[PDB]
């Protein structure tokens, strides 16, 4: 989604507006997003909180995870560099139709 | 050629200094107090009301906004504290309405959503004022208006303050009609019951969206918001299955507005300030009697802490200069002491410069108490202060005002107070606003009484004077508190100083949606 | 009624076209006679008059 | 943000269905008939005339256009069938003139070339009308006009229909003078004899090019088109050795117009429709009595088959919505049944929306016969149908009309008929146009006669009625044929349905050369 | 100061001269022929139709106009001869419609009334053209339009010439919508049946009046024109008891238009010409081969016979100068021989002068046959004649054309022919209009044949040539007759020469209702 926002920003005259950021920032409170993902037949509810520093706090059931990462390109393949609860890993990311493919 | 090296503002504060330690501690407590109060307001009506709201299949009002705006985009909420302790025994979190500016389909829009969990969405007198303020902001900046309508009608016990007058509920429809005539899109989404007199809001809109089962529009399902309203009556332009579907439809409607933003001002790449923003806590503090250099505040909000001061050594109690915030050009006017004749003249000259070049203006209000100077032949100030009041009023460039300190008397008017239609007005948690400072008022009261007592010959004892003075001081403190002022809509919100740069950047970006007009001045009384 | 609102909206357009000042004589009736009368029909049309009256630029006296 | 997924129109037709097989077969035959007739018109006067034309060193008229326009660029020819069987014993292929829109030096221009092989280039009454239509198109869209002049003067036997009236030959020079005053370049290339009264065309042009030996201008070489005209008389601005040289000079002249195209509308990347265009053969067929869903036609011409329907469930006999063709925004209005009061109101509302946002409008006319409903209290329709006739007339956005079916009575006017100045008007090979459908007319005639016969008391027998009816049906069929209508200039051409998307894309692109004006409406009779 | 004495035009004709006696006798016969033919047209359909019309309680169409206009005010009727012998076996007096300009409540208005006694008020092809011409006159001069509607619908046998095209019946509603958007009042009075497609005329009007029993509006009393139309349907704005009541209501409606006439031109007191107008009979005659001094015509129509000639001795075949008619300033251009290069240049210079000063222009067309000069190197004329065609076309001052003689070829265009949108165009009973004069045409035909015969070697005998020539001469005479031209709407009427001054005064007065715009010229090909 952030990459799509940057792509749209490229073609706009107001190139540097703070609205073009993907910070998800609010005044005096923190934005928490309710996302749903399906693993097999199971629906997983993820509560994502946009932190000021740019990281994300994700809660799945009773467990909380501190997530931070970015997208980089090697050749023609997009790679996701992420760290979950201090554990760093790299994987190839492909999003086709409604399926997210993570190759590690 | 933009390769010239230039000087930068700001200095490193003495973190070890006791004054800095005390100022940081006091300001931090105010910010923490502000944060936790907003958290409570975030909950609206309460758990029972929220549970009932969700039980009907409807989204919570703030979740609706989250889904409406672009993913991850910031949302500038306005007047979060409207109705805070305004009514004696009734709690009305946020006034029963949520207003703010967010990006929908890449377009900045004004979003006005009723909070059905608060008193069933009834319109209190402050609720009308908050909505009218939002409409005024949208019109002045040409921002499309999106109404997430879920309301219970006017609050009958206070009807006299809602229905009749020009700035009462009737003005809401007048604003919709005027904006429509100017091609400022009006979009209404009926996501809940529309009561008597609220049925007009869907009808007065250019395009309208109604939810299948929840929505009802009638001047319940059979009478209005029926498939009758969608098909037989034709009041509905789009038919939505649920709240999520309606929000998806709204995004499509905005994408078809055939609007593209155009900038009238020159743009330069953005740069962060050279000093941390949180240092403003130590620099400013919470004691209005102490003074600080406004340049320090400027150095921590402008791009690269670069500032070109105008008439630096003339009328030094006022600071004026050119800078840039997020790439936009801005002319900054800030108080650095008591206003003098030279300061007023210097300000009047500066405002003409900005209007000529079509440069947005930012005002930083911090007016000083009269404890230092009883009169100082203020008659001289009157002749010149008006020249600034008159230039500021006629200026047509976008104007934003930030009260970082006191705001008293005619100094408020000269620095673009609420009465002078700044595009936005914000206040820091440490500000105070009144006709005069509290102490001065007491002295004035004391003199009148002592002298009148003298005519009687009755002795006004020292104790008598103190007794008279104490209530007055208390009233002034209570009524100048930032919360009192924000509870009523006198400002657009109380903001954390660390957030000053971000709020200004969002506000100026929204204000640039409208073309800048030529400024016509009145007679300058030389 | 719906017809009354439509008739008013048509008239206001005529006056604005010819730049004729408008005078309004308000005497609205209580609902003792009619409890509802399907007022939902009135909502669709009453707005057309609210919107024409607001935009009219001829002098208006009430 | 434009990443939202949306629904798309269209469904896969049943290729095995007998109806689809029959409809495809019938429509294909019509298209093949259209193609071969154009091939014959392509040959102009004939082999003997063409051989004589080339023997003089001159290029054939269509070869001139091929060399004039940019290499490989498409050419939108207009009114190919003008004069088709118009005159009893005279064959006038294409009316003796070739008109169309092509790109010269990267600029869209209107090209008007006389066909000297057809009656020596004489001006028949249809020839004047075709040229006047081309000039009207050029002026409304600000397209430079290029006249490839090779003419033999007016056709004396039909002078009364060429010379005198306002829309007669005199209007041609009036149009040139008006366009010149508006900075719409007028370029004339005299590539052959200019007869009496045609000498004005080179003179009235802003810039003029004449061929050395072939060109003659006189109100033959010595009298006019002489080196005298080029030098002694000064009527000629450029001197060309041959046809190829003149066409090369014309391209240089256009390149010096100092014109650059500017778009008033928002643009998005183009996308092909999700369904094949040739399926329109099976879907539509040639039987006007059968009905089809106009949405199917829309799904096969708009970018990505994406369509946002407006008031879908209200007045369902009319379909209105927003789409994009080759990236341009368009508002589409198409018939899906008999017009009702709700349909007219829905259309009137939609047209106001498009005019407010400056969105081009496309009309798809397919009006229905009255076999299904004799009257249906049509008096109700009159009150509302006018509201649409009045909104459509005043709309200032570019308007394009495509007749994909019947076009009868007042339904033609409401759907932007020829009388309402659409920028372009096209018809499919299966259309019919008349005051009323043929059957209805017969019935009307029958009733009058039967009743009048009754007053006499003479018996109008069943046979008598049929005998009366048959001629009427025949006349109406003959006069509603697509060829009759296109032979006269009522439309701008008959187009293959598979080419609908391309023709619309070229037409809208040309129409955007002129800035879109603000729309002023009359009184809406509420 | 306006006390200067000046010279006056005109000379006393020799009443005893044989030429004057013959010319007076011939012209008088033409005028008498014109008068008696109008008398017959005055009767419309006939005694039986008129008796039936009155038997229904309705006023006759011309009596309606008499009662509508102000008492005793003159009425300028237009195109009295439309449809005169136009159709082979059908007599259509005046085209079935009466159009003209009269004063209603002190305001000049265009009145368009259907003649129900003629074919029951059906719309023939000429009927549509006459109405469209009236609407064009009203729009160009900002005259309110009053429609006295009593019609029977379109004439089905000729539907193809009524319904489809741009200048067909559909254009009538388009004109109404456009005029309404420009604040040119449209008033409809339904005084009889309104048929299918005519029901739009009452609906498209700004204000509407319908008669109680006679009027019927339906896309009979129950279906339309009912108390249903007046009250239940709301199509009717005013309800009238009878024809007299409706006409009284119409006068009230016009009085409420809040319109006041304003003049852009300077005004001087009116003065009668110094010579009798009826002397024009002897001076002009009916023989176009003889020549007369156009100054004599001018001397008998301008105020006080005062005329300031411009460039008198240069290009003497053309006369240009300034005068006044009924106090209005006018620039007069009249032919006095064959057009030359000097004459065209002189005219072009004069037209620029009038446009600069915003002076109305009057053209007096009397072009000469080519019997005197076969060619005269007409190529020189082409270079200059265009300069005049181009100046005349772009002129924005009101233009009125009067054909007092021949009007042939390109000379028609240069002298503001019908194709160049003069506000009005009138012709005298002795005029002839054609592409070329009849004799010349014959010669041209003769040469082609004789030469082609020579290639064959077959002898074209002297008898053969004459036989070829006679039919051509006959055709040209038949088709150039003033009646042929006026039967079709090429001019606005045939006027008696003695009435020339009055008609011009009324026409110019009406044309001044619209403000005069600035003239923008094209490129003058020096």
């Amino acid at each position: 989604e952030k990459a799509m926002t940057d792509t749209f920003t490229l073609q706009a005259h107001d190139q540097f507006s703070p609205f073009s950021s993907s910070s998800g920032r609010r005044l005096n409170i923190s934005y928490t997003r309710n996302m749903t993902l399906k693993d097999g037949k199971n629906n997983v509810a993820i509560a994502v909180t946009y932190n000021h520093d740019g990281s994300y706090s994700m809660q799945i059931e009773d467990k909380t995870f501190q997530v931070l990462g970015n997208l980089y390109s090697e050749g023609d393949c997009t790679y996701l560099k992420c760290s979950v609860n201090g554990v760093a890993s790299k994987a190839k990311l492909i999003i086709l139709e409604n399926t997210i493919y993570l190759f590690s | 050629y933009h390769g010239d090296s230039v000087a930068s503002l700001g200095t490193q504060p003495d973190l070890g200094s006791a004054l800095y330690q005390e100022n940081y501690k006091q300001m931090k407590a105010l910010v923490n107090q502000l944060h936790e109060r907003v958290e409570h307001i975030k909950l609206g009506g309460g758990e029972k009301a929220r549970a009932l709201h969700i039980s009907r299949g409807k989204l919570l009002p703030r979740e609706r906004i989250d889904n409406l705006i672009d993913p991850g985009s910031p949302f500038l909420e306005l007047s979060q504290f409207a109705g805070y302790q305004l009514y004696d025994n009734e709690e009305v979190p946020g006034g029963g309405i949520i207003t703010g500016i967010g990006r929908v389909s890449g377009v900045e829009c004004m979003i006005i959503a009723n909070d059905a969990t608060v008193k069933g969405g009834a319109y209190y007198p402050v609720t009308v004022k908050k909505q009218l303020r939002a409409q005024e902001i949208a019109m002045q900046n040409r921002l499309p208006c999106i109404y997430l309508v879920d309301s219970g009608g006017a609050y009958l016990p206070r009807q006299a303050d809602v229905f009749p007058d020009r700035d009462h509920f009737g003005r809401t429809f007048y604003n919709q009609a005027i904006m429509s005539s100017k091609n400022i899109a009006q979009i209404a989404v009926v996501m809940g019951s529309c009561t008597a007199g609220g049925a007009y809001v869907p009808a007065m809109a250019d395009e309208n969206i109604i939810v299948r089962k929840q929505g009802t529009i009638f001047l319940a399902e059979d009478l209005g918001g029926a498939d009758l309203h969608c098909r037989k009556s034709g009041v509905s332009d789009h038919w939505a299955l649920d709240d999520h579907h309606a929000l998806h439809l709204t995004r499509k409607v905005v994408r078809n507005l055939n609007y593209q933003k155009k900038l009238d001002v020159t743009i330069e790449p953005s740069e962060e300030p050279l000093f941390p923003a949180d240092e403003l806590y130590g620099i400013v503090g919470a004691n209005l009697k102490r003074s600080f250099d406004v340049r320090e505040v400027i150095a921590r909000i402008v791009d690269g802490s670069r500032f070109t001061e105008f008439k630096a050594f003339y009328g030094d109690t006022l600071v004026t200069g050119f800078a840039r915030i997020f790439g936009y050009p801005v002319g900054i006017v800030g108080n650095n002491g008591v206003l003098f004749s030279e300061s007023a003249k210097k300000g009047t000259h500066f405002v003409q410069l900005c209007c000529q070049r079509n440069i947005p203006l930012l005002f930083l209000q911090n007016i000083t108490g009269f404890m230092v100077g009883r009169e100082y032949e203020a008659e001289g100030i009157a002749k010149d202060g008006a020249k600034m009041v008159a230039a500021v009023a006629c200026a047509q460039v976008p104007k934003i005002t930030l009260i970082i300190g006191g705001s008293y008397g005619a100094g408020n008017y000269g620095m673009c107070g609420r009465a002078y239609s700044p595009r936005f007005l914000y206040i820091w948690p440490n500000a105070r606003i009144s006709v005069m400072g509290g102490e001065q008022a007491a002295n004035v009261l004391a003199t009148i009484t002592k002298d009148q007592r003298a005519r009687e010959g009755k002795q006004f004892s020292s104790a008598d004077e103190a007794a008279l003075k104490e209530p007055i001081i208390k009233k002034f403190e209570e009524e100048g508190n930032p919360y009192y002022s924000s509870a009523r809509v006198w400002d657009d919100g109380i903001i954390d100083p660390a957030d000053t740069r971000l709020v200004l950047g969002l506000s100026f970006s929204a204000a640039l949606n409208a073309p800048i007009e030529k400024t016509d001045f009145g007679i300058f009384r030389m």
